[PDB]
């Protein structure tokens, strides 16, 4: 036949942890929607259900953005009385939230909490990626590559050791990858051969954003290359962004 | 786990020659690339040298070419150490391991060495 | 005269069992209906018969030689052959039959069990849950011993189910997913006989709900959640695919996308 897509009622985290919100739960037209600590109640303004019409509704509204020019913020609008194609927005597989008219990307400029979210130019960074989900925590898993050794971070610098039951790792809804034992700390790439560390997550930049693919790969999606251990050598303490091929230094595996 | 077992070691003085025997019981030694791996009180894990499951290719370090000799009796299930010409710097704690990772032999023994053995204290002092 | 992966447990390493179990995802799909960059195996409705099933030759270090034919359809087993015997699960509807009489023409006589192939059968003939019988390349060498021996009557009936539940696992579960790969893939690493984690054992659980819970979403997300484990017996709740996209390398064909 032809696969039935539902309406599930959902929470939209993203950025920090933070959830999509609706500012002091007030419905009124044009009221902005913000980025708040995601809550464990049934308040209407942090639900949000995926409708079959691209459109992302909470309590009878409409998630709308209020232009199609970068900066603008989120609202929250009738459904019938907004532009009939500012209320329309695409969930990607990479995390990304996308307004395909203005073709920006639903993102928050800042990291503190009651932040207002606004559409931006999609960069693929930190605070343009968001999740779907009831799941509140971040999922922390071990992340196992080459030869079976896990990826462990001790200060600002990142390796692959033998495993040892920190070599924990947060996955953040936001895209970030960070030490469970500092949550504000975030798996860095400056450069787009460069070397991966473990600096803020203050900039919440793309080069801090990171996908798990099919492929077995740990993919940043503004650049294009994956994580790769220099020329497949565990001994020189060195994790770089390499271009695409394959091999085993390069596969990854999450071990919850 | 250890699965292999481990005989020789000991004391000798620097100049000297000494072996050291490797086995299998339970294990199919003669398919994988065997090799020796070494470690100082101090650190830290280094390798030694390894060779091919057929013995035609083996690989040596620095510190140990020339003067170190791999061998292995697949017959017997078996792999050797012959350390002639012994150094100082030989002075470490010697495993055998078994690299199940690789279908063949990489160079400066590259491969994950999962099957190990007990391992010995080598001393070249004088 | 289906197509033909062969592997074999002597001198078996880590890089010969993933180019394996690689080789067995590339003649299951045509690798085109991919959705949430997840692949889907074909449609079983409208699939011609001589692209239904694929089949496995298995050896160890004894002479042993022991094929398993797989259904394309959903990457499980359905039967095997050893020598001039072959025998094969009982089927759960009247197609599933016809199709069977297509595998191994060229036997000396065929046999069909009475009991299907999914785990509540096999664990309770074997005597064993999956949670004791244990994997890795030992017990796949042993598994085909075994079921080599059931044609000359050498193996038991316990032993035979327990025999496949460990193909099916270190092959089919396999190819279905990653993370069942990566873990035998540290069992053939060190050397080890593990029982699987009930991450693992959840996983083939949930594989036949996490096929229809991808397929049909809204965008990613699931209607409702699939409950997974951990490595300890940890319960959690998945509520999208981006995290289950390193974790399942197939899935069976539930519905179609749309256009
Ligand atoms: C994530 O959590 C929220 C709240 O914890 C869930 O929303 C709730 O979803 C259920 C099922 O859709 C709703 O209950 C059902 O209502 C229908 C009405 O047609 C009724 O027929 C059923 O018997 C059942 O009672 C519930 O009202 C709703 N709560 C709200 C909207 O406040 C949400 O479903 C969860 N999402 C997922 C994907 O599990
Ligand atoms: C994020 O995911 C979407 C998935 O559709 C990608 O956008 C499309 O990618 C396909 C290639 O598979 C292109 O043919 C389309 O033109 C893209 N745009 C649209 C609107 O479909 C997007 O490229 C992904 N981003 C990254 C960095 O992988
Ligand atoms: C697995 O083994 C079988 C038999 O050893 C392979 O079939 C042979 O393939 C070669 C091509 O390299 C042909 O020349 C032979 O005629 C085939 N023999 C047969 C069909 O009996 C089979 O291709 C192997 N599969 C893989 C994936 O390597
Ligand atoms: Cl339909
Ligand atoms: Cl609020
Ligand atoms: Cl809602
Ligand atoms: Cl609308």
């Amino acid at each position: 036949d032809v696969c039935m897509d539902p309406e599930p009622i959902v929470r939209i985290v993203g950025r920090n942890g933070l959830c999509v919100d609706v500012r002091d739960g007030r419905f009124h037209n044009g009221n902005a929607i913000q980025l708040w600590p995601c809550k464990s109640n049934t308040d209407a303004n942090q639900l949000w259900t995926l409708k079959r019409d691209n459109t992302i509704r909470s309590n009878g509204k409409c998630l709308t953005t209020y232009g199609y020019s970068p900066g603008v913020y989120v609202m929250i609008y009738d459904c019938n009385t907004a532009a009939t194609d500012a209320t329309r927005w695409q969930i990607w597989d990479n995390g990304t939230i996308i307004n395909p008219r203005s073709s920006l990307v639903l993102a928050a400029t800042s990291g503190n909490s009651g932040t207002t979210l606004t559409v931006q130019t999609n960069i693929y960074a930190v605070s343009q990626g968001w999740l779907p989900t009831n799941n509140t925590q971040p999922f922390v898993t071990t992340i196992v590559g080459l030869y079976g050794l896990c990826l462990q971070a001790n200060s600002g610098q990142v390796w692959i050791e033998d495993c040892s039951s920190e070599q924990q790792w947060a996955l953040y809804a936001d895209g970030s990858i960070r030490p469970q034992q500092n949550r504000d700390n975030c798996l860095t790439s400056d450069s787009n051969e460069t070397v991966v560390k473990i600096l803020s997550c203050g900039p919440a930049s793309s080069g801090q954003r990171w996908m798990f693919k099919n492929d077995g790969t740990i993919l940043n999606l503004y650049s294009g290359l994956v994580l790769d251990v220099r020329a497949s050598d565990p001994s020189l303490k060195q994790i770089i962004l390499y271009p695409l091929h394959g091999d085993p230094n390069q596969i990854w595996l999450p071990l919850f | 786990q250890v699965q292999l077992a481990e005989t020789g070691g000991g004391l000798v003085e620097p100049g000297g020659s000494l072996r050291l025997s490797c086995a299998a019981p339970e294990f199919r030694l003669q398919y994988y690339t065997a090799g020796w791996f070494r470690q100082a009180p101090g650190k830290e894990r280094e390798w030694v040298a390894c060779i091919s499951a057929g013995g035609g290719v083996t690989y040596y370090t620095g510190s140990v070419q020339g003067r170190f000799t791999i061998s292995r009796d697949n017959a017997k299930r078996t792999v050797y150490l012959q350390m002639d010409s012994l150094k100082p710097e030989d002075t470490a704690v010697y495993s055998c391991a078994a690299d199940l990772e690789y279908s063949q032999i990489m160079p400066s023994c590259r491969g994950s060495y999962g099957v190990r053995g007990q391992g010995t204290q080598v001393t070249v002092s004088s | 005269q289906y197509p033909i992966i062969n592997f074999t447990t002597a001198g078996a390493t880590v890089q010969s069992y993933t180019n394996f179990i690689r080789a067995v995802r590339g003649r299951l799909t045509t690798g085109a209906d991919v959705r949430h960059e997840i692949p889907v195996l074909p449609n079983r409705v409208g699939l011609p018969i001589n692209q239904r099933f694929i089949l496995v030759e298995l050896s160890n270090h004894a002479e042993l030689s022991v094929t398993l034919a797989l259904d394309v359809t959903n990457a499980y087993v359905v039967g095997y052959r050893a020598g001039n015997s072959a025998y094969f699960f009982h089927p759960d509807n009247q197609e599933d039959a016809e199709a069977i009489t297509h595998l191994f023409t060229d036997v000396q006589n065929r046999y069909t069990f009475a009991f299907g192939g999914n785990y509540d059968r096999l664990e309770q003939l074997a005597g064993n849950l999956r949670e004791n019988i244990e994997l890795g390349n030992g017990p796949l060498e042993e598994a085909i011993s075994a079921l080599y021996y059931y044609s000359t009557g050498g193996t038991q009936l316990p032993t035979l189910a327990r025999s496949f539940i460990i193909c099916i696992q270190m092959i089919s579960e396999a190819a279905r997913f990653q993370y069942i790969e990566g873990e035998m893939r540290t069992r053939i690493r060190y050397n080890r006989r593990s029982a699987p984690d009930p991450s693992v054992i959840t996983l083939e659980n949930s594989w036949g709900r996490l096929s229809t819970a991808i397929q049909e979403s809204n965008q990613g997300a699931f209607a409702s959640p699939i409950q997974l484990q951990r490595r300890n017996g940890s319960k959690f709740s998945v509520y999208d695919v981006s995290i289950l996209i390193p974790i399942i390398a197939l899935m069976v064909y539930r519905c179609a996308p749309p256009p």
